[PDB]
């Protein structure tokens, strides 16, 4: 009988997937890095 | 005086999601019977198994091709319980 279709049932898959987009730290290392810095502001001096 | 001698099935399809069509006889040669008394109320009881919970082969919109001795013509199963009528179409 097609009454079957009402006892279906369904598969949910465990894999998830995250759409796409940047992971980011694409600039890492790319400019003066200063690691472990401390404060509000950090100065860089410049002579001319 | 329903024969199911005379019954027989037109559609060939087994999909119970749709209405079948059957053919009826009822010529000299079948029941012997006009069209005017095989569409009559409650004839086709007989061939449901329990009409009083409509329980049997027909089912509601089916087409019956009643062949009576005098004309024919195309009929509707309208209800199958508590009794099996009919309607012309």
């Amino acid at each position: 009988s097609l009454a079957l279709s009402q006892i279906e049932i369904q598969q949910f898959l465990s894999e998830a997937h995250a759409e796409f987009q940047s992971e980011g730290f694409l600039l890492q290392g790319a400019v003066r890095t200063k690691s472990g810095t401390k404060g509000s502001i950090v100065h860089f001096p410049v002579f001319g | 005086a329903f024969g199911i001698n005379y019954m027989g099935r037109v559609s060939t399809s087994a999909n119970n999601d749709t209405q079948k069509v059957w053919i009826y006889n009822g010529t000299a040669t079948g029941s012997n019977e006009t069209v005017a008394t095989i569409a009559a109320s409650g004839y086709f009881n007989a061939f449901m198994v329990n009409v009083a919970l409509g329980k049997g082969p027909l089912g509601v919109g089916d087409l019956i091709i009643i062949n009576g001795n005098d004309a024919s013509a195309f009929y509707t199963v309208q209800t199958i319980t508590p009794n099996v009528t009919v309607s012309v179409f």
